[PDB]
RNA sequence: AAUACUGCCAGCUGGGACUGAGGACUGCGACGUAAGUCAAGGAUGCUGGCAUAAUGGUUAUAUGCCGCCCGUCUUGAAACACGGACCAAGGAGUCUAACGUCUAUGCGAGUGUUUGGGUGUAAAACCCAUACGCGUAAUGAAAGUGAACGUAGGUUGGGGCCUCGCAAGAGGUGCACAAUCGACCGAUCCUGAUGUCUUCGGAUGGAUUUGAGUAAGAGCAUAGCUGUUGGGACCCGAAAGAU
RNA sequence: AAUAUGUAAGAAGUCCUUGUUACUUAAUUGAACGUGGACAUUUGAAUGAAGAGCUUUUAGUGGGCCAUUUUUGGUAAGCAG
RNA sequence: CCCUGAAAAUGGAUGGCGCUCAAGCGUGUUACCUAUACUCUACCGUCAGGGUUGAUAUGAUGCCCUGACGAGUAGGCAGGC
């Protein structure tokens, strides 16, 4: 009779998806990524800030 | 092209290796690394105008 | 405002629930309804158009026809089915032994049907007898016979019978006709 | 018939289903079959063609009672015959017993052939017959004796 | 007749609803309303007039009393919506207030024929204020000046502009 | 006949077995989404690294909306407009990409607006107006069931599933196109971020290839 | 390092408005083994006041904004284009003969009682013979001739039915209907046999020819919308003409 | 050149074999239509299909105007085309 | 940008008032106002696809579900007063 939108109601959320509990179990919304400062290139960066 | 697609049908009977005969268009095409050896790029920038006569 | 690419509240241009007042039809149709709806039978859905249609198409099927159907191979103690009117062809001499389903029966059909050794059904006595068509065969008439059809079409070089009333020399058969006048059509 | 009519559906609507820019006068193109060979050829030459003219030779003074002629074939013929005796003539086909038919008083004048009657003979009274007729009815060994 | 009939009539027995599932949770009331804390009522007989806060009841109501010595407010149940609360705030435990609820808070409604043309309060109700009222004093008259709050009402003046007043 | 207890108890296995099914899947996509584009930073990252540059792929996907009414349209961009099934103001559609299709959409440059979207406004899109095809009828999404039901031919059971193919565009993207009725987006709640549309985005419009923005846009729009 | 910017959250929470359709249960699901509960296929619970002109409806006015005089011919009319001062009543696509298309009804290779006759509770209803009209055979200027080589043909496609199969499909029969190639009849143009009152007959076989045809008949009668023609012919309107 | 415009993108198709014929070839050579067999899920590019196709009958209409762009006559025109 | 060039007849119109680091001219950023448009919901009607004969009391042209759509002169049809 009626359409309940997801993005709220989450029954109807889950209903539709259960990967919506284990997503937000893991918190993959806000998920981290390992930081690793790899470095770029002094040719690369001299191209950027010739002028 | 027709009998080319019958000489694929051919070779699919011999080995069973799903063709994919139809055309396609130009897709879109893949990602690449273009390197810089010898190929450094040259910053350009227009030309002012001059009137030429 | 919408762009439409068809046209909008078009009826599909199909004949239900036909225009008469026959109760005994509506009970047909009642029933063909029922059948229709329920017994996944294509054969109940053609009968049920036939039903629907006109007298145009609706056109008189002979013992003849009903002949030639059987005197197909391997299809001669079916059921023959006439969604129509049976009439009598006094062209032929023979007549199988089969039963025969349809609305309406004339006085010579009958006899025929009867004299052979048949038996002329109503087509509720056929539903109840065999509700999915078991060993059917369904004819129909020649729609194109007509005066009407004859007719329709007409105009230069298609040979297509024009709408006339009286016939003979001075009635049509001049210029635009023969070439002597005018010309060739 | 009056309350049917759409003259009752164009009761308030101004112009009863003829117009306002091309009124409806009383004669526009003519009166009867006016203008046949000027200004309405194209319908005398669509769909009535050889309209306009005179072909043949004439008749003075035509009889249809000169030119009283029906036609008949062979199926009808054995319809001719009165179903009450004709089972009986088709169970004892032979000859010697064969059943004699009165085209005449049936209402005919000529015999047509449009095929396959048994293969009994018959006895036929006729005015007309046409060849292929005469062959059928000596094929199935009856015969045609003619009368006026 | 005059009118004939229709060929086909309704249903007169009423079909039952469908079982509806607006089932009820409790009020979650807003941060800023504690027991023990000062208001302002807005609405009725006392609008305008700052009283202290004592317990929300089950059916979505504030409980308050005056104290009635002070400005002449009885206790009373209110609606947080019809209510402003204030950062100001009085101790309040060490009383009772268990013993109050609807059943206390009944009307007794009268007989719909009883018509008023032209023209009595409950011994308990008066001796629970009595205590009440009496422990609450006790509690309030070590800090100053709230009795001098209480007892004088709250208005606005040319200059209140409420979305920077702070209650 | 009683066929209370073991009937229902068993289409409510079969939903469960159906549910993990649909719980993995969900898991797989996830997996690829988060694996596929944190290699494509990682490799950017790893030709700049090298002083090489990461010629990134195109995208084989875009999202259309039809701008402009209906009226005073002309005949080719009315016909293309009809294919790319856009017959009101404010519509939207997935399209995939091909010299032709391209093409086609340059014809109707001036009408429509077209770019790149990505995996969470797909999924706001799928999931508040998304709708399916069933015997000609526009009906609500809203179960797997019903999605399934439709589309247990090409490989799908799930919304999800749906989605998954229309971001990796597969050998079904046809089907699930032709079953995804187009989107009837409202009017953009931010507005449009110009005063005057009816120029090509570059110029200070709002038409034509808003190549990256089209996600602003659609969910301004939804 | 951090912040800005761009994007992601199936992260949390607050404030506001509009709506509450539907009406026993069925379905999807969520929390828990369970008990059941739930925000899960459309709002319920608690309370107050009125219990009446209070809400509402009608009507007049006031106020804010908008609103040109109807009908007509017109590319375009509120028009400085026509008719209309106002009111009542009358007042304009009708009927008829013949017909086309469609639909309904009866009968069906037949159909039509009603010119007429018998009768009668009387211009009604009922019954009936002979014909006659239309249709069942067309073609040709006419003389005239006159529609199965074949399961009334062959090919392609076709609803429906039958066989195998759970189904997909595979096969057989295949009405109507559609395209085509054939055969038959008439007309035209050719050949010209047995024969012959030697000037008659026309067998057989043909042809990029032709027909309003045959190829297991479909029509007749009544009624209705619509359209056509002749009639005053949707209503009103000449200058004229004739006796 | 641009813009406009025709056609093809297969099942009524492709391949293999041999049947017909008064047509054609020096010729079982070729043509046209067929028998029998093989080629499927990508049966021959994209997108969309709101059903696809077919007939009958009939109204009104046959004074047209305006804008972008192209353009003729005219100095030009709310000009004529 | 402004000024001269720049002269028509009832009195007279950036629409008026009026505006001068503007309420003018050029450009940019945001916020804001509002269409019978767009989105959501309800209601009326139409069109389409469907369901429902079983018994009682109902009409099976009935009862119910789903989806889309609603401009209109000449005109056509359909249901009604």
């Amino acid at each position: 009779v009626l359409k309940k939108n997801p993005l709220k109601n989450k029954q109807v959320l889950l209903r539709l998806n259960p990967y919506a509990k284990v997503f937000a179990a893991e918190k993959l919304g806000s998920k981290k990524a390992e930081k690793t400062g790899t470095k770029p290139a002094a040719v690369f960066t001299e191209t950027l800030k010739h002028d | 092209r027709v009998k080319a697609n019958a000489a694929k049908r051919a070779e699919a009977k011999a080995q069973g290796v799903a063709v994919q005969l139809k055309r396609q268009p130009a897709q879109p095409r893949e990602s690449r690394i273009v390197s810089t050896e010898g190929n450094v790029p040259q910053t350009l920038a227009p030309v002012p105008y001059e009137t030429f006569i | 405002g919408i762009d439409h690419t068809s046209k909008q509240h078009k009826r599909s241009g199909h004949r239900t629930a036909p225009k008469s007042d026959n109760v005994y039809l509506k009970l047909l149709v009642k029933l063909y309804t029922f059948l229709a709806r329920r017994t996944d039978a294509p054969f109940n859905k053609v009968v049920l158009k036939a039903l629907f249609l006109s007298k145009i198409n609706r056109p008189p099927v002979s013992v003849s026809r009903i002949a030639r159907a059987l005197k197909q191979e391997g299809a001669a103690n079916k059921t023959v089915v006439v969604v129509g009117t049976v009439t009598d062809d006094a062209r032929i001499f023979e007549f199988p032994k089969t039963t025969v389903a349809a609305l309406r029966f004339t006085a010579g059909a009958r006899a025929k049907i009867v004299k052979a050794g048949g038996e002329c059904i109503t087509l509720d006595q056929l539903a109840v007898r065999a509700p999915k068509g078991q060993n059917t065969l369904i004819l129909r008439g020649p729609r194109n016979s007509r005066e009407a059809v004859r007719h329709f079409g007409m105009g230069p070089h298609k040979g297509k019978a024009p709408r006339i009333l009286s016939t003979g020399r001075k009635f049509e058969r001049a210029r635009g006709r023969r070439r002597s006048k005018g010309f060739k059509v | 018939p009056s309350r049917f009519t759409k003259t009752r559906k164009h009761r308030g609507h101004v112009s009863a289903g003829k117009g306002r820019i091309g009124k409806h006068r009383k004669h526009p193109g003519g009166r009867g079959m006016a203008g046949g060979q000027h200004h309405h050829r194209i319908n005398m030459d669509k769909y009535h063609p050889g309209y306009f003219g005179k072909v043949g030779m004439r008749y003075f003074h035509k009889q249809q009672a000169h030119f009283w002629k029906p036609v008949l074939n062979l199926d009808k013929l054995w319809t001719l015959i009165p179903e009450d005796k004709r089972d009986q003539y088709l169970k004892s086909a032979s000859k010697e017993t064969a059943p004699v038919i009165d085209t005449l008083a049936a209402g005919y004048g000529k015999i047509l052939g449009k095929g396959r009657i048994p293969n009994v003979p018959v006895i036929v009274k006729a005015r007309f017959v046409s060849k292929l007729a005469e062959e059928k009815i000596r094929a199935a060994g009856g015969v045609v004796e003619l009368i006026a | 007749t005059a009118q004939q009939a229709p060929k086909w009539y309704p249903s007169e027995d009423v079909a039952a609803p469908k079982k509806t599932r607006k089932a009820v949770r409790p009020q979650k009331l807003r941060a800023s309303l504690v027991p023990g804390t000062v208001l302002i009522l807005l609405a009725g007989r006392f609008r305008g007039k700052r009283v202290v806060y004592l317990k929300h009841l089950e059916d979505n109501t504030l409980l308050v009393t005056g104290p009635f010595k002070v400005n002449g407010v009885p206790l009373r149940r209110v609606n947080a919506r019809y209510v402003i609360a204030t950062s100001t705030k009085v101790s309040v435990e060490g009383v009772n207030v268990e013993k109050f609820n609807v059943e206390y808070f009944a009307k007794e409604k009268l007989t719909k024929k009883e018509k008023k043309e032209a023209k009595e309060i409950k011994t308990e109700r008066v001796e629970d204020q009595k205590v009440v009222d009496k422990a609450l004093l006790a509690e309030i008259k070590k800090t100053p000046l709230l009795k001098q709050y209480l007892s004088a009402s709250f208005s606005l003046k040319n200059g209140d502009k409420p979305h920077l007043l702070k209650f | 006949a009683e066929q209370v207890a073991a009937e229902r108890a068993a289409r409510k296995a079969a939903n469960k077995e159906k549910r993990a099914i649909i719980l993995e899947r969900n898991a797989a996509y996830q997996k690829e989404y988060e694996t596929a584009e944190r290699n494509i930073i990682q490799a950017k990252r790893d030709a700049k690294a090298a002083g090489s540059y990461y010629v990134e792929a195109q995208h084989k996907l875009v999202f259309v909306v039809r701008i402009k009414g209906i009226n005073k349209i002309p005949p080719k961009p009315r016909k293309v407009l009809q294919l790319l099934r856009l017959t009101r103001i404010n519509s939207g559609t997935f399209v995939k990409v091909t010299k032709a299709t391209l093409e086609l959409l340059k014809l109707i440059e001036p009408y429509v607006a077209y770019g790149y979207p990505s995996y969470s406004t797909i999924r706001q899109l799928v999931y508040k107006r998304g709708f399916g095809k069933i015997n000609k009828q526009r009906v609500p999404l809203s179960d797997n069931a019903i999605i399934e039901a439709n589309l247990g031919k090409y490989g799908i059971l799930s919304i999800d599933d749906l989605i998954h193919e229309i971001i990796t565009v597969g050998p079904h993207f046809k089907q699930a196109n032709n079953f995804l009725w187009p989107f009837k987006l409202s009017n953009p709640s931010g507005g449009w971020g110009v005063p005057r549309k009816f120029k090509h985005f570059i110029q200070g419009g709002s038409f034509g290839n808003r190549e990256e923005f089209i996600n602003k846009l659609v969910k301004s729009m939804n």
